[PDB]
């Protein structure tokens, strides 16, 4: 789950350019012409106040960042792990609410003595 | 009254548990995760503070074991 989480963000946790080029119905583009295209909208080169000017047959798409809650997926490995390994779930550095105070904190410390 | 229960007791013969599901009983227990650790939570709770031994009087009880005074709780 710890790979698939970090595999995730990669592919899901940043926005990702999609420069879409030609009119639709409109004339065919090939692979020799979205390498200039490539060129001129490189995120290499770009910085960040670059303005882009064209005609009205270029759209600058974007693949937004995907919501997953990658934070509720680690909180719940963490809960099985340390319950499996008998551990509070406060030493896999997560929280739970209801569980930090009186006699419930008392039981769990308890329950590790 | 008198010396047997005289009440029946509900089973002989049988048509209560097999080999087999003492055997599942161990398949829980050796299979970790979070069913076996509340079930070891539980034997912690019930029996994990240790025990103390109590004679009532005790200090009766005064004999030489081995050549030496002891109580029953000493013993």
């Amino acid at each position: 789950n710890e790979a698939a989480i970090n595999q995730a963000i990669e592919l899901h946790g940043f926005p990702q350019r999609h420069v879409k080029v030609g009119k639709e119905d409109g004339a065919p583009v090939r692979d020799n012409d979205l390498r200039r295209v490539r060129t001129i909208f490189d995120p290499r080169t770009t910085d960040a106040n670059t303005a882009y000017f064209t005609g009205q047959d270029v759209d600058v798409e974007t693949l937004e960042a995907h919501n997953f809650d990658y934070s509720a997926i680690h909180e719940m490995d963490m809960r099985n792990l340390t319950t499996a390994l008998g551990l509070p779930l406060e030493a896999g550095n997560v929280g739970a609410d209801g569980l930090g105070s009186g006699k419930p904190a008392e039981l769990r410390f308890a329950l590790l003595k | 009254a008198s010396s047997t229960p005289q009440t029946n007791v509900d089973s002989m013969g049988g048509g209560d548990l097999t080999f087999e599901d003492l055997r599942d009983i161990k398949d829980v227990r050796d299979s970790g995760g979070q069913v076996a650790q509340l079930m070891d939570y539980k034997a912690l709770l019930n029996f994990g503070e240790g025990c103390e031994i109590h004679v009532e009087g005790d200090d009766e009880t005064k004999q030489l074991v081995d050549g030496e005074p002891m109580t029953l709780s000493e013993w």
